[PDB]
């Protein structure tokens, strides 16, 4: 299966530095041109730099000295070196192949690593159980005052996924903050346990927190 | 550099219709032999760019027809026939030619569908954050349409404003619907100095607006 798959982001300070990387397989890597493109937190799209099969490097100028990209054509794996990273750096660094017909065009994607640039340190997430006070019952995951993002959340290990929607997280004091929402059958809780898993790769955290009705 | 401008900047359509997109540049993007390099890309959330036209008109493979591009100086468009709620997702026009190779802002097309309330549930705070000395009061608005909404806090029926965070999520590709969280946060002192709490959701679906509330005696 033609796939890439990047790695290495997380947070990091102001002219620190960062390795990321992306592993491909499916597909002769060394017969085709390579390129990293970032994606901003305002959504924003920005070509960062591309090598050629041939070895050739192109930069976007505001990288130009302080990243470089580099290939292991054996192990099948695109690199790119940051140093000197600054708060406008921050995004999620997605890997791309190039594909040429005799033009060019970006024909396959990785799902992207993110990385933060800033000063701020890390802080885990705090996860507490969203219970209810006729057919449906919804509950849910608060996951609050972390830093920096991204979380995963998942119900019962990722076995329950329908009826299930992450609302985005917001920044607040510095800290983000957001709830998960799972709407199941009336009928099957708390007969069949609810479960959120919470995990915050950042603070290498992994929380699971038990979604029990509420009595007292 | 080249730079793309996009518009609209968002797109609201209904299913079966069609949807158009317009990208310029700033220069035309013509290559040294004769051949235009502008592609479209679509994002779905959560995902990554997916290729669907390139070379102004091509269609990419599993790109169905119903895509087709045109363009032509610096005015290129995407037309997205038959629209199916799937289509859902932010839309980017790009442009290989000239270097650096630059992406427009993107389009985000929002399928419009039937409106539909939200369905309110409220919860208290979680016994084992109340331990740590706070207190959030939650509230979920589900699946509901259009976007728009208002959620009302009340504390023994009397309404409160300060601390309270609203968080919407993107539309989703199933149901064309959207949901919304309200979180009021408070100290544990100050919750426990009450018992009534009242959360109120009011959309244009009706002029009731639909309440949920519980109190800390059960």
């Amino acid at each position: 299966e033609v796939k890439l798959v990047e790695s290495g982001g997380g947070l990091v300070k102001p002219g620190g530095s960062l390795k990321l990387s992306c592993a491909a397989s499916g597909f002769t890597f060394s017969n085709y041109a390579m390129s990293w493109v970032r994606q901003t937190p305002e959504k924003r799209l920005e070509w960062v730099v591309s090598i050629s099969s041939g070895g050739s490097i192109y930069y976007l100028d505001s990288v130009k000295g302080r990243f470089t990209v580099s290939r292991d054509n054996a192990r099948n794996i695109l690199y790119l070196q940051m140093t000197s990273l600054r708060s406008e750096d921050t995004a999620m660094y997605f890997c791309a192949r190039v594909s040429h017909y005799d033009d060019w065009y970006f024909d396959v994607w990785g799902a992207g690593t993110s990385v933060t640039v800033s000063s701020a340190k890390t802080t885990p997430p705090s996860v507490y159980p969203l219970a209810p006070g006729n057919s449906m019952v919804t509950l849910g995951c608060l996951v609050k005052g972390y830093f920096p993002e991204p979380v995963t959340v998942t119900w019962n290990s990722g076995s329950l996924s329908s009826g299930v929607h992450t609302f985005p997280a917001v920044l607040q004091s510095d800290l983000y903050t957001l709830s998960s929402s799972v709407t199941v059958p009336s009928s099957t809780w708390p007969s069949e346990t609810v479960t959120c898993n919470v995990a915050h790769p950042a603070s290498s955290t992994k929380v699971d927190k038990k979604i029990v009705p509420r009595d007292c | 550099d080249v730079l793309m401008t996009q518009t609209p900047l968002s797109l609201p359509v209904s299913l079966g219709d069609q949807a158009s997109i317009s990208c310029r540049s700033s220069q035309t993007i013509v290559h040294s032999n004769g051949d235009t390099y502008l592609d479209w890309f679509l994002q779905k959330p959560g995902q990554s760019p997916k290729l669907l036209i390139y070379k102004v008109s091509n269609r990419f493979s599993g790109v169905p027809d119903r895509f087709s591009g045109s363009g032509s100086g610096t005015d290129f468009t995407l037309k997205i026939s038959r629209v199916e709620a799937e289509d859902l997702g932010v839309y980017y026009c790009f442009q290989g030619s000239h270097v650096p190779p630059t992406f427009g802002g993107g389009t985000k097309l929002e399928i419009k569908r039937a409106d539909a309330a939200p369905t309110v549930s409220i919860f208290p705070p979680s016994s084992e954050q109340l331990t740590s000395g706070g207190a959030s009061v939650v509230c979920f608005l589900n699946n509901f349409y259009p976007k728009d909404i208002n959620v009302k806090w009340k504390i023994d029926g009397s309404e409160r404003q300060n601390g309270v965070l609203n968080s919407w999520t993107d539309q989703d590709s199933k149901d064309s619907t959207y949901s919304m969280s309200s979180t009021l946060t408070l100290t544990k002192d100050e919750y426990e100095r009450h018992n009534s709490y009242t959360c109120e959701a009011t959309h244009k679906t009706s002029t009731s607006p639909i309440v949920k509330s519980f109190n800390r005696n059960e």
